[PDB]
């Protein structure tokens, strides 16, 4: 069925909090109908299919997320299912036109290597950029702590978008680094 | 180090048992 917004993360020093918007039953039903009448708020949406859940981040009026989460699926919306505007399987990246009411991040232009990752539990954790698509976690955490966060944003100190979280680099269940899709690839995907 | 994917189960607060 469709991807369904089931909660959101609202960003403020960078702080974040989460709010549930849908229960499990309404989620399954909304997935089948593709029709979602709820108001959307926040920069990050917690999204779910019938089988898995993850995050989507809105940057410049597009809601972006990971292909391994969303596949080719539509996003449930007020006028029915929304077709993907961008589908880049190789970069593991999909996008839908952002619901009205979602607040867009703007892409980072400062080039800072001092980043923050916002997790599914609305924790904001320090990351050090280590190249185009990798950052080290300055404080390693169990991978369990990052479960459900695929598609979440990496932010620079000014709260602009650097990338979206794709995968964790792990040894023995401890996440030491993150792999991400740089905001540049969103620009390349678009134009 | 190897790549782990971080999908959880369905719903806002996925049920684990
Ligand atoms: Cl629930
Ligand atoms: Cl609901
Ligand atoms: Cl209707
Ligand atoms: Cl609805
Ligand atoms: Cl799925
Ligand atoms: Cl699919
Ligand atoms: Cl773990
Ligand atoms: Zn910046």
């Amino acid at each position: 069925g469709s991807v369904v917004i089931v909660g959101r993360i609202i960003l403020s020093p960078i702080t974040a909090y989460s709010q549930q918007t849908r229960g499990l039953l309404g989620c399954i039903i909304t997935s089948l109908t593709g029709r979602d009448r709820n108001q959307v708020e926040g920069e990050v949406q917690v999204v779910s299919t019938a089988t898995q859940s993850f995050l989507a981040t809105c940057v410049n009026g597009v809601c972006w997320t990971v292909y391994h989460g969303a596949g080719s699926k539509t996003l449930a919306g007020p006028k029915g299912p929304i077709t993907q505007m961008y589908t880049n399987v190789d970069q593991d990246l999909v996008g839908w036109q952002a619901p009205p009411g979602a607040r867009s991040l703007t892409p980072c232009t400062c080039g800072s290597s001092d980043l923050y990752l916002v997790t599914r539990h609305a924790d904001v954790i320090p990351v050090r950029r280590r190249g185009d698509s990798r950052g080290s976690l300055l404080s390693p955490r169990p991978v369990s702590y990052l479960k459900g966060s695929s598609g979440g944003p990496l932010l620079c100190p000014s709260g602009h978008a650097v990338g979206i979280f794709r995968a964790a680099v792990c040894t023995r269940g401890v996440a030491k680094a993150v792999d991400f899709v740089p905001v540049e690839s969103m620009e390349t995907t678009m134009r | 180090g190897r790549l782990v994917y971080l999908l959880d189960g369905p719903g806002y607060d996925p049920i684990h048992c």
